[PDB]
């Protein structure tokens, strides 16, 4: 019945579904194991990390899943700061000049510098490298987030940290379709740097006021749009001078080296 | 016009059916 809530998108009829299943059987990981995940798309993030430590104590074998996905639950409230301007991400790979007017331009957005904050960011999108490269087989001349706060940067959580990762910085990404329900909220990913690394990554799949103002379908990663206030929430978009990819459906995205 | 999303209104997507049980 939870399970079928959930697939009709009605995450709070399902939540106290699913809530009254744990009840009934409470030692049941696998029931906690769907709540924390549930609880991740909703959104309430210490109610998910205290069912992951009960899947934890309940169930040894579930402990790395736990010290991951705990610590990416606290990735996500850095990124309600981060994008209020109030917190300044790390920055992996080298360094991108054309990252601090960026930065800059999300404190001048929230203390309501909103023309200063939009000719910061038109100089960093100018000053930020096209770089071609193919998504599968499809070329594309130049590939940015469809989140003009972010353009060509990719969001990552990377051993257990937040980070922006300049997209000039990537050689590859490979990804596969979502596969668990957390997979909504973070989306493994296999990472190929151009300075030669390689890392395994999870990757925020959704725009970061999706929780607090979208909708449970926007919650669900099933829609992605923009609000009045002009932010976007639900699924991650990559957009390029040919076309749109929505991140759920990109496999693998290949940069030309420069 | 690089890195500008030409277009702002709403996306409908292809959705998932995901699993709900799974730890590894």
């Amino acid at each position: 019945i939870a399970e079928e809530l959930l697939r009709a998108g009605r995450l709070d009829d399902a939540l106290k579904a699913l809530q009254e299943q744990v009840r009934s059987q409470p030692s049941n990981a696998t029931l906690r194991i769907f709540l924390f995940q549930l609880l991740a798309v909703m959104g309430q993030w210490a109610r998910a990390q205290n069912q992951l430590k009960v899947v934890g104590e309940l169930d040894a074998s579930a402990l790395p899943m736990v010290q991951t996905y705990s610590t990416a639950i606290d990735c996500e409230a850095l990124r309600r700061e981060v994008f209020a301007g109030r917190l300044t991400p790390v920055i992996l790979g080298q360094p991108a000049e054309w990252i601090a007017p960026l930065l800059q331009a999300l404190s001048l957005d929230a203390e309501g510098h909103g023309e200063a904050a939009q000719a910061l960011r038109e100089q960093a999108f100018d000053a930020a490298p096209a770089v071609p490269g193919r998504i599968g087989e499809a070329p594309f001349a130049w590939l940015a987030d469809a989140d003009t706060r972010l353009g060509p940067v990719l969001e990552v959580i990377v051993n257990g940290r937040y980070a922006w990762l300049p997209m000039s910085n990537l050689r590859s990404l490979k990804v596969e379709a979502p596969s668990d329900l957390r997979d909504l909220v973070w989306l493994p990913a296999e990472l190929t740097l151009a300075n030669g690394g390689a890392t395994v990554a999870l990757l925020p799949a959704r725009y970061a006021e999706t929780v607090e103002h979208g909708d449970d379908a926007a919650r669900l990663g099933r829609k992605t749009e923009w609000l009045d206030s002009g932010l976007p929430v639900g699924q991650r978009l990559f957009v390029t001078d040919a076309g749109e990819t929505a991140l759920f459906d990109l496999r693998e995205l290949d940069f030309e080296p420069t | 016009q690089k890195f500008i999303a030409r277009n702002r209104a709403p996306r409908v997507q292809i959705e998932y059916d995901v699993e709900l049980y799974g730890a590894e």
